[PDB]
RNA sequence: CCCUCGA
DNA sequence: GGAGAGTATAGGTCGAGGGTGTACCACGTCTAAGTCGCAACTGTTCC
DNA sequence: CGGAACAGTTGCGACTTAGACGTGGTTGTGGGAGCTGCTATACTCTCC
């Protein structure tokens, strides 16, 4: 890695996007046991999503070594690695229901307001559940 | 309106709804449409006409579409950038990221687990606002209503606090940072000192060129091998002190006196190996710094690479800039005593 | 080494201090340990690597459901990472085998 | 090198790298904990703001009907030609009429009836930069900006000298407004640098565009580099924006050089220095 | 049954704003406020067939939220303190690093161990390759005598034999 | 705090100045908060008469043991049966009471600290005009704050309309919520007809009666909510007019009295708003905008109508430690209440004794919460016995109940007129905290109200008397002060016919001596402790006097003291009221006396001892030690001194030396403040102070097993170890140096974390024992001394320790500092600089 | 982060 | 259309030493700690 | 410096357990703290 760096883009980040970077779903608030000291699975700090806290060691002990390299324990889906892919590596959660991105709603001026021409106060009304919005009507049902 | 007329339409609150709004959206007829009123419209009407183009025109163009202005998955940074910590007396400290997240986690599978309950329309809509609301906090906390506090009523910070501000990654992490090989201590005067020489700590001087050292006694009968240096030079062995005034020889240093209000505010010395624990500044520099010996500290760089080393003796060196950037007068110039003294 | 220490640097034009400063006297892990390994041995001192915090800076930004991708002149984006098979080279060669 | 002149600090002729902006810009700072009117006041310059105690100025050149009367000022102004008559809606009666030399005539206070030429100020006062700009044109500007701003440093007792300024103020005026667009694409209102704005303009000018000033941070936000402008001021706001845009960074600038970890365009970290190619003479290698 | 869902939309819902100001008191916080009374609406919808008909909804749910907030309070005192903090202090990084397993490591410590070993690589030099092969297998990567005979190609007595002479030998050879 | 605790000195002080039937801090919450009634009526719950035990542990006990300085608080707990008739009466156990130290200190969790007074704006009404507007015409608008409850505020507008905000909520016409309160809008007309601007205000209200009134204002509370009349009125009742969630004290009920004329005949019965308060403020209000200079209200008499100064102490308020605790108390208590009353209706009459109904652990958790996380409750600043002592004076603007630091304008830091003889206008931080952080002035008190009062003399006919009076901020403006350095002769009669005084709001006006009412009791007078030990004080300006108070507390503690020989006389009593020093509180003889203790023989043939303190650390690791002045034998009186503090010397503070100093440029080394020292002052031991380091360490569980200290530390020399105990832990007496091993401890250490030549050797060598990592506590760099203690502490034994915590273990380390280059030297007059060379 | 302090 | 208001943004740098847990019972559900056997697995000991 | 033969150790793998620990139900009342003592400027919204 030497400056061969062109250039620098952004753009929105898809579903499909993010759902790629993933490298698990967090499905649970706890984070570490007392007990163990040792992260919850399916928890923010998972080993199995993030990586193994410890170099070539999985969450379930079968594994600790670097003759292991490579393999993913078929106990704990941990992957034998280094710990420092726990600074690269992301999660992701699926929402049960859509969320607006709040950048693009409340900042000012507002994005969404300006995209389909609708007043933020309105806007607001429909995110936050305190008015309804019409999606579609049936033009040809309702004039026959 | 539904119970009658429900099956000619189709509505909802929430931002599935804006979701199916987008998803309907035409972008090239409302991008046609506004350049008309562009066109043929005047006034205030004509503004408001320019600035919503801004946005469909930017959102016209390929591989971008508005549909990622609505989320349905939230992504999570690795955790090594939201640790969390023991600490003394048993407790933990945790990034405010990680409360953020839970909370997310607990309104997300609470508004699962009242979907499969069956649960009434009101309190999965109450559910769903709660959600939109805790991703809110996740991105940017209090920028809607008001804002998620821990423990004191202290607001967590978000994930647009991590950018933005004075202490954000691009002010702080990113266009400044603490850096290896330096050292601070209080200043005295130097008066007996060329103008192009400091006087250095034995004690700073010995820590800061602590490798050169070691390479330097490794190379003479001193030490065995590099790690009887490391050891060596650790308990300040008598040998060391020799070596290290021949490492130090014509090898500049970087002072700087805070705050930097202009580029002499750093400036290259040679280092003179000192008594006592105080950094001695030559007397003329005082300008430039605006050091006033009351108890003024300065930190003091070592340049390593060939071209640090060589910037430092040509362009930042002390006597190389008498002269006020500025207006051009001279800067490193007698005052007070001095004066007086003439 | 803030903000208007680095103003400083630039107003005196030198870079390969600032970047010094900024990469392997702070930030860049293979660079600092590189560069200690060459003082000992009395070597010149490597080229600067990519600073950490750049690296972080993505994926603060990719959290904020922003997509960023550093780009080539071909176009395409470039994976950041390294290899991990150099450090256990080195060790296995340190062994004789 | 040739337009900027002397280095002030090496006395020499600036080299090739220098940054000078930077050095303008500290120029002007480091004193400015100085400046006990006074540093709001170079704020106020900097920034291209509409000036308290504004002093309104004649668009062309007519006949005065000053009414002034009722604890009030109003100002109309029928031009000498068949033109609409300009009016000043509110001059507070704190404010001075101008004592000026009138052409054609003697030097005396702004009466009713008065004549007066195209760039004449009405009232004693600051004067708004952007109508300077306007109607006396940029090189007008580039003095009235530069005089107003050192004038404060002098009053403390400092002295800058002018080309700091000088660099500061180029950068304050970098741009066009368009007016009409013709075929050239360009968004009306939108403000487009000078070089662009008359590349853009191709017959095979359809672009109108009116000479900007704008204030250092709107102009600081303005430029190509997502990554610098983020970095600076409203970062939400920037990173949305750019988001919404797919901009692309070149990545060219030294502060983005500074955040990648480069060497900064400038100084010893430009193409001319940092490839250099060092070699011994014969003559050398022989002894 | 819909009856109960019907008859639960009529009487409960609007309790709501009555409920919602109860859990503020016991949360004193808005958010923790609202997960509370949803959680306390959970247990009400999932539970409220055991509702008699006639007797008055307020006291059960209020007694749904108080013990629900319990349940999570006693949860939380026994679990040790989680403290969201803005920022984690260095003296909280160094101070944790004085218990780990492995301390934070300067620079130099990594580039110092980095080094390689003389004594022990000319010390192995002198053990004959094989012995060097095994005893490396064993003694260093951890395997087995049945996948380091695998690796080798040989018996596993083989393994044994030069594991035990090869580390009599390495022995001698370093002290 | 004796106010809290009701302690008999402050019985006898408050018959002194006259008793109401004077209530501690204590009684009063008890009493407010009794009877607790069940929701029926059936059964009530009375406390009284509340009594503390002895102290558990002495101070330096609980310093030792991480404890809190406490005594158990018991109340008479009354439990009645409405029904039955049967009464019981018991004894209950309250808590653990942190109690004030002789030093006016509390020691929690056996550090020590100190409750600094708040400076806040007391409950009232309070009137602000704004000519701001853009419009460049004036607004008025007004506040009214109670001590606990919602605000209120009224506005009228730059569209010439009368705005109603209650708590943030939105404004609304004046006449919408007096309406809502049961007017007519005729009866509007009636009192408030001759304000032009509510004539123009009644046709902006857009509905008229008390329903659609009543209906609007529950609207705007509740955003999603049904409204309803009965619940909107007994709502908008419980939001003001009711005492539980609305209470203006008595000074809000005073202030609110004064400042409108309501009540003359002094009813002191209840404390909250009224309608006719509302009437009231809205009429002082609608009179201001118009112009008019004073009002009178139904009932009421001859009020000047004016706005009020924010910053006039007056209106600006003290929150005492006392007020402060009982807050919290009143807090917890009422949580305890809360439970009590849950408590009556699920336990079956004559199965309830009180002490089943109370639970006390969210008061002692209530005021535990008070002292750990509250801004007021502060690490206490010991660098010598002044930075103690002015710390215990100190008036802060910023905390809970104040304001926040981004709010504060530039107006709130400057010095105030009515700050003369209240707050040191001298003595404040030069940092970002300037303004927001004062001292008390020498002879200022805190009146029962949270006022602060200063002293003046009587002046009578041109005559200055002897009679002193206490006089408030507000009772200052009414009269004429002359300073202290206006000259008198031996008689009464002033020395000249004009006097400079302070005569109204704060102008300094040369003014006929004829007209004079009080004069200052002294100089000094306006000054603190710290600013008055500043000699020739006047000959300075005054930032250099700033410097050279908040100077004098960097001072540290040197070997020996020695008292200056310039004092301003304060030096002596700043030692005593400090508490640093050892006095007698009875007069006798020194029957023995070493450097442990002194005893005092009393002629009553009881004996006294003090125990000395010797070597201890202070909180920022100066040397407290004191050591006896007197002799074997000596008669002693009460009040004298026995024992030197850290910075007295024979009982006067004594910060520093008395050094022979020339003033001239001296070769360059003295240039720019710089300083130039003597070696005598290092071979003499003049300028060397003694400063100890606490370090800590703890064994306790980790990932991979347990953590243990011991002395065995692998690949580590015997010789490096030679200066531990068979513990690990570094013998008493030894001298150590940066990297020295303190205590040793080993870690666990996972396989993975070994070298690969590590894992060789340890294979062949045939090691077996666990694999560990070297924790041990080491001595930081640039750190040398003698060790002096060792504190050892065992999950073994019953050492109470954190949650996974086997073994915990302080070193204390003593260094002997001797003057140097780079060390900071100050004159008592703001004048300081570095030694950049000692010859 | 906050408290408090140095230039 | 066009004006006020309501909301958004900004506000010096570098250092030193300190810093926190009211609230249902009466139980079944699970887990957090184990002692304890065969393989599987390390090691000597030869010829 | 091999290939079996033979005899000591971890170490995985079950299972009993006793207690922390989370679950049933859950029926007289009962709606938070905290604050608001910042200035100045640009610009979209939104009431008109
Ligand atoms: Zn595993």
């Amino acid at each position: 890695d030497v400056n061969f760096f062109d250039e620098l883009r952004i753009g929105l980040a898809t579903a499909e996007d993010i759902r790629q970077w993933s490298y698990g779903e967090v499905k649970k608030p706890e984070t570490i046991n007392y007990r163990t000291l040792k992260p919850e699975k399916d928890g923010l700090f998972c080993e199995k999503i993030f990586g193994p806290t410890r170099d070539w060691e999985c969450y379930c002990g079968k594994y600790k070594r670097v003759r292991f390299k490579g393999i993913i324990c078929e106990r704990c889906g941990v992957e034998v690695t280094r710990a420092k892919v726990r600074r690269e590596r992301m999660g992701h959660i699926e929402l049960a229901a859509p969320v607006t991105h709040i950048w693009y709603f409340k900042g000012v001026p507002s994005r969404l307001g300006y995209l389909l021409d609708l007043a933020p106060k309105d806007l607001e009304k429909i995110i936050y559940f305190a008015a309804y919005v019409i999606t579609s009507v049936d033009e040809e049902m309702r004039h026959n | 309106l539904v119970d009658r007329y429900g099956e000619y339409f189709t509505g909802a609150m929430g931002a599935e709804s804006i979701q199916k709004l987008i998803e309907n959206f035409d972008i090239d007829a409302e991008a046609e449409s506004l350049r008309d009123v562009i066109r043929n419209g005047k006034g205030q009407k004509k503004l408001r006409a320019l600035k919503r183009l801004k946005v469909v025109a930017a959102f016209q163009q390929s591989g971008n579409s508005p549909m990622g202005m609505v989320l349905d998955a939230v992504p999570v940074i690795p955790p090594e950038l939201r640790p969390m910590v023991q600490l003394d007396g048993g407790r933990f400290a945790t990034s405010d990221l990680n409360d953020l997240y839970r909370r997310v986690i607990n309104r997300n599978n609470r508004l699962k687990r009242l979907i499969d309950l069956g649960a009434p329309e009101i309190i999965v809509n109450n559910e769903k606002r709660m959600l939109q609301e805790s991703v809110d906090a996740l991105f940017d906390n209090g920028r809607r209503g008001r804002p998620v506090t821990g423990p004191g009523n202290r607001p967590l910070k978000s994930l647009s606090d991590l950018l933005k501000g004075k202490q954000g990654r691009f002010r702080q992490n990113l266009l400044g940072k603490r850096v290896d090989y330096s050292g601070r201590s209080v200043i005295v005067v130097g008066p007996q000192l060329k103008l192009h020489q400091c006087g250095l700590p034995k004690l700073m001087a010995l820590e800061l060129f602590k490798p050169f050292v070691m390479k330097r006694l490794v190379d003479l009968n001193h030490a065995q091998n590099i790690k009887s240096a490391k050891r060596m030079v650790e308990r300040q062995r008598p040998q060391v002190w020799d070596v290290l005034e021949e490492v130090i020889a014509e090898h500049p240093v970087l002072l700087n006196r805070a705050p930097t209000l202009h580029r002499l505010g750093i400036q290259a010395f040679e280092p003179m190996l000192v008594e006592g624990k105080a950094i001695q500044l030559h007397p003329l520099v005082c300008e430039a710094f605006n050091a006033d010996f009351d108890g003024d500290q300065m930190a003091v760089h070592l340049p390593l690479s060939a071209e640090a080393q060589a910037e430092a003796r040509i362009l930042m060196l002390s006597s190389n800039n008498i002269l006020s950037p500025a207006s051009g007068r001279p800067l490193a110039m007698p005052r007070l005593d001095m004066v007086t003294g003439l | 080494f803030g903000e208007m220490e680095c103003w400083a640097m630039q107003a005196y034009g030198a870079a390969y201090t600032l970047q010094e400063l900024l990469t392997i006297k702070s930030d860049d892990t293979v660079g600092r340990v590189k560069v200690y390994e060459a003082i000992v041995k009395g070597e010149n001192i490597p080229e600067p690597g990519i600073p950490e915090s750049f690296k972080v800076l993505l994926k603060e930004l990719q959290s904020l459901c922003l997509n960023v991708e550093v780009l080539s002149s071909d176009g395409a984006a470039i994976e950041l990472r390294e290899g991990e098979d150099e450090d256990l080279e080195r060790a296995a060669a340190n062994l004789g085998i | 090198a040739t337009c900027y002149g002397r280095s002030m600090a090496t006395g020499k002729l600036v080299d090739i790298g220098e940054a000078v902006g930077i050095v303008a810009a500290q120029s002007i700072g480091e004193p400015g904990t100085q400046l006990t009117g006074g540093l709001p006041r170079v704020q106020e310059l900097f920034e291209a703001r509409v000036p308290r105690g504004k002093a309104p100025i004649a668009d062309v050149t007519g006949r005065v009907r000053l009414e002034d009367g009722e604890r009030f000022y109003k100002i109309t102004i029928v031009p000498d030609d068949g033109g609409e008559e300009v009016v000043y809606d509110k001059i507070s009666k704190r404010q001075r009429l101008r004592v000026f030399k009138h052409e054609d005539g003697s030097e005396r206070v702004l009466s009713d009836g008065d004549h007066v030429e195209v760039g004449q100020q009405l009232m004693e006062g600051s004067a708004d930069p952007h109508e300077v700009l306007r109607v006396q044109g940029p090189r007008e500007v580039q003095i009235h900006l530069v005089r107003e701003v050192q004038e404060v440093y002098r009053a403390q007792g400092v002295s800058i000298h002018d080309k700091h300024i000088e660099v500061i103020v180029r950068q304050m005026l970098r741009r066009v407004t368009i007016i009409d667009s013709g075929s050239t694409e360009f968004l009306p209102g939108s403000l487009i640098d000078r070089a662009e704005f008359e590349a853009e303009n191709r017959r095979v000018e359809p672009a109108a565009g009116r000479p900007v000033l704008m204030g250092i941070t709107k102009a600081s936000l303005a430029t190509d580099s997502w990554l610098s402008a983020a970095s600076f001021q409203e970062t939400t706001r920037v990173l949305t924006d750019a988001a919404i845009n797919c901009r692309s960074d070149k990545l060219n600038g030294l502060k983005e050089n500074v955040i990648i970890g480069k060497l900064i365009p400038a100084g010893t970290g430009i193409n001319r220095y940092r490839n250099i190619a060092v070699q011994p003479t014969e003559e050398a290698r022989a002894a | 049954d819909e009856e109960l869902t019907a008859r639960f939309e009529r009487d409960a819902i609007p309790l709501l704003d009555q409920l919602y100001g109860g859990a503020l008191r016991m949360t004193r916080n808005p958010a923790d406020a609202e997960d509370l009374l949803q959680e306390t609406m959970v247990k009400a919808y999932a539970g409220f067939r055991s509702f008699r008909h006639g007797t008055n909804l307020k006291a059960w749910l209020y007694r749904i939220l108080t013990n629900t907030y319990i349940n999570s309070y006693r949860k939380k005192q026994r679990q040790p303190a989680e403290y969201p903090t803005e920022q984690i202090t260095d003296w909280q990084l160094a101070s944790n690093a004085e218990h780990s397993s492995t301390g934070l490591r300067s620079a130099e410590v990594e580039a110092l161990e980095a080094l390689p070993d003389t004594e022990i690589k000319e010390a192995l030099q002198a053990l004959p390759e094989e012995f060097r092969m095994a005893v490396y297998y064993a003694d260093v990567e951890g395997f087995p005598y049945k996948e380091i005979a695998e690796i080798m190609d040989t018996p596993i007595g083989t393994v044994m034999s030069r594991l035990h002479r090869g580390r009599r030998q390495l022995r001698g050879l370093l002290a | 705090f004796e106010w809290l605790i009701g302690s008999p000195r402050w019985r006898e002080s408050a018959a002194e100045r006259g008793d109401v039937n004077p209530v501690g801090g204590l009684e009063e919450v008890l009493y407010e908060l009794s009877p607790i009634e069940d929701f029926s009526g059936s059964m009530s719950l009375s406390f009284s008469d509340p009594r503390f035990d002895d102290v558990k542990a002495p101070v330096d006990e609980c310093k030792d043991k991480d404890m809190t300085y406490a005594a158990p608080l018991f109340v008479t707990a009354e439990f009645i049966n409405n029904n039955t008739g049967e009464i019981k009466s018991q004894t209950v156990f309250m808590g653990d009471f942190p109690m004030m130290t002789e030093k006016g200190t509390f020691i929690i969790n056996g550090t020590e600290r100190v409750v600094v007074s708040q400076l806040v704006r007391s409950p009232g009404v309070y009137f602000d005009e704004t000519i701001d507007k853009s419009t460049d015409k004036t607004l008025h608008s007004v506040k009214v704050i109670p001590s606990r409850g919602a605000w209120l505020e009224f506005d009228v507008d730059k569209r010439d309309t009368v705005g109603v905000r209650i708590d943030r909520k939105r404004r609304q016409p004046v006449t919408v919520l007096l309406k809502a309160l049961g007017w007519t809008s005729e009866q509007i007309v009636e009192r408030f007809g001759f304000s032009e601007i509510m004539r123009s205000t009644l046709e902006k209200d857009n509905t008229v009666g008390t329903d659609e009134a009543l209906l609007d204002i529950y609207r705007k509370l509740r955003p999603g909510e049904p409204p309803t009349k009965e619940s909107a009125q007994t709502l908008l009742e419980n939001l003001f007019f009711k005492e539980k969630r609305y209470d203006l004290a008595r000074v809000g009920r005073y202030k609110v009295n004064k400042k409108l004329g309501l009540h003359v005949g002094e009813p002191i019965t209840s404390s909250t708003l009224t309608e006719e308060d509302v009437v009231a403020t809205i009429e002082y209000l609608v009179r201001l905008h118009e112009g008019q200079t004073t009002m009178t209200v139904p009932g009421g008499v001859e009020v000047p109508v004016e706005t009020d100064d924010i910053d006039h102490f007056g209106n600006r308020r003290l929150r005492t430690v006392g007020e402060l605790i009982q807050n919290q108390i009143r807090v917890g208590m009422s949580r305890m209440e809360r439970v009590v009353r849950e408590r009556m209706t699920t336990q079956d009459v004559e199965a309830i004794t009180p002490q089943t109904l109370i639970n006390i652990r969210p008061v002692v958790a209530a005021i535990k919460e008070f002292f750990g996380t509250s801004q007021l409750s502060q690490f206490m600043d010991q660098n010598n016995p002044l930075s103690g002592l002015t710390h215990k004076r100190r008036l802060s603007a910023l905390g809970p109940g104040g304001l926040s630091r981004e709010r504060a304008g530039l107006e709130v830091r400057d010095v105030h007129p009515s700050h003369y003889g209240r707050m040191c206008p001298i003595e404040t931080p030069e940092g970002p905290n300037i303004g927001l952080i004062g001292s008390l002035s020498v002879y200022a008190r805190v009146n029962p109200f949270g006022f602060i009062e200063t002293p003046y003399r009587k002046v009578v006919d041109g005559v200055v008397s002897d009679e002193i009076v206490y006089l408030t901020a507000d009772e200052e403006d009414r009269h004429v002060v002359a300073q202290a350095n206006s000259p008198i002769d031996a008689d009464g009669r002033f020395v000249e016919p004009r006097v400079l005084v302070r005569r109204k709001a704060g102008e300094v006006e040369y003014v006929p001596s004829s007209e004079v009412d009080y004069m200052d009791v002294s100089p000094r007078q306006m000054v603190s402790v710290a600013t008055a030990m500043i000699p020739f004080l006047e000959h300075d300006d005054a930032n250099r006097a700033l410097m050279g108070a908040n100077m004098q507390r960097q001072a540290v503690p040197l070997v020996r003291s020695e008292a200056p020989l310039v004092g301003t006389g304060m030096e002596l009593r700043a030692a005593i009221d400090a508490g640093d020093v050892v006095v007698a509180e009875e007069s006798g003889v020194i029957e023995e006396v070493s450097a442990d203790y002194i005893t005092v023989m009393h002629d009553n043939g009881t004996r006294r001892t003090y125990r000395m303190r010797k070597f201890a650390r202070s909180n920022h690791g100066t040397c407290a030690n004191q050591c006896p002045i007197v002799d074997a034998g000596d008669r002693v009186e009460a009040g004298q001194v026995i024992a030197d503090g850290p910075c007295t010397d024979d009982g006067e503070m004594a910060l520093g030396k008395n050094l022979l100093v020339a003033i001239m440029p001296w070769e360059g080394h003295n240039y720019e403040d710089a300083i130039i020292l003597s070696n005598r002052l290092v071979e003499e031991d003049v300028l060397t102070s003694i400063h100890i380091e606490e370090h800590e360490i703890d064994a306790r569980d980790t990932k991979l097993g347990a953590e243990e200290i011991t002395r065995d530390i692998p690949n580590i020399s015997d010789e490096v170890l030679a200066d531990l105990d068979e513990r690990g832990i570094v013998r008493i007496g030894a001298e150590v140096r940066d990297g020295d091993i303190l205590v040793g401890k080993v870690t666990p250490k996972g396989e993975t974390e070994l070298t690969p030549e590590e894992r060789l050797l340890r294979a062949i060598f045939g090691e077996k024992a666990r694999e560990v990592r070297d924790t041990s506590l080491k001595v930081p760099h640039g750190e040398s001394g003698k060790v002096i203690g060792i504190r050892v502490f065992s999950r073994e034994d019953e050492d109470e320790l954190p949650a996974g915590v086997n073994e915990l273990v302080r070193v204390y380390v003593a260094q002997k500092r001797k003057i140097s280059d780079g060390d900071k030297l100050a004159g008592r007059h703001g004048n300081k600089g570095v030694i950049g060379k000692i010859l």
